[PDB]
Order: C-alpha cells, then structure tokens, then sequence
C-alpha cells in the first residue's frame, strides 16, 4: 500500500506537470497564431 | 515444589518492569505512518483530479 500510495503522488505530481507544460505550450501556440497572422497583414500591407 | 521451602525474597523487591504486556507483533509506528500517508491522501481526495 505505500508503493502505490507513492505511486499516486508522482502520478498526480507528473499529472500536475504534464498539464502546466500543456498550458504553456497551448499558450504559446496562442499567440503565435496570432502574431503570425498580424505579422501576415503587415507584410502583405507593407509589400504592397 | 522448589527446594524445601519458599525461596528467599527482598523485602521489597518490587520490580515493576512490566514495559510491554502482551500484544507486541505488528509495529505502531509504521502502521502511525501508514494512518498519516491515510489522512494525506484522504486530503488528496479532497483536491480536484482529472477534468
């Protein structure tokens, strides 16, 4: 029982991190997307 | 019976002693630490999982 009572708290602890990182990168994803389209317009406007 | 008679006492010859009476076997402090690790993830419980 204190095996898997340990292996619920790294279970939980890796579950806890898995999604912090998802959070960073579905964030960072985010605003790529979206500077990527602004920096879109602003090429287009400015070759134009 | 031993000897002839009663064998020779102190005349106080208390010695309490009597540290552990019966029982013994299974440790408390593991299973102290088994209740605790219990009431923490009870705690845990109380956190959110998943969703």
């Amino acid at each position: 029982q204190e095996e898997v009572i340990a292996l619920f708290e790294k279970c939980r602890n890796k579950y806890k991190e898995g999604q912090k990182k998802y959070m960073e990168i579905d964030e960072a994803l985010n605003r790529l997307h979206n500077s990527l389209k602004a920096r879109d317009q602003n090429y287009k406007n400015a070759e134009k | 019976d031993e000897e002839i008679v009663k064998t020779p006492r102190k005349l106080v010859n208390y010695v309490p002693l009597k540290i552990f009476n019966l029982g013994d076997s299974f440790d408390d402090t593991i299973t102290t630490t088994v209740a605790k690790l219990q009431d923490l993830k009870k705690e845990i419980l109380d956190s959110p999982r998943s969703n």
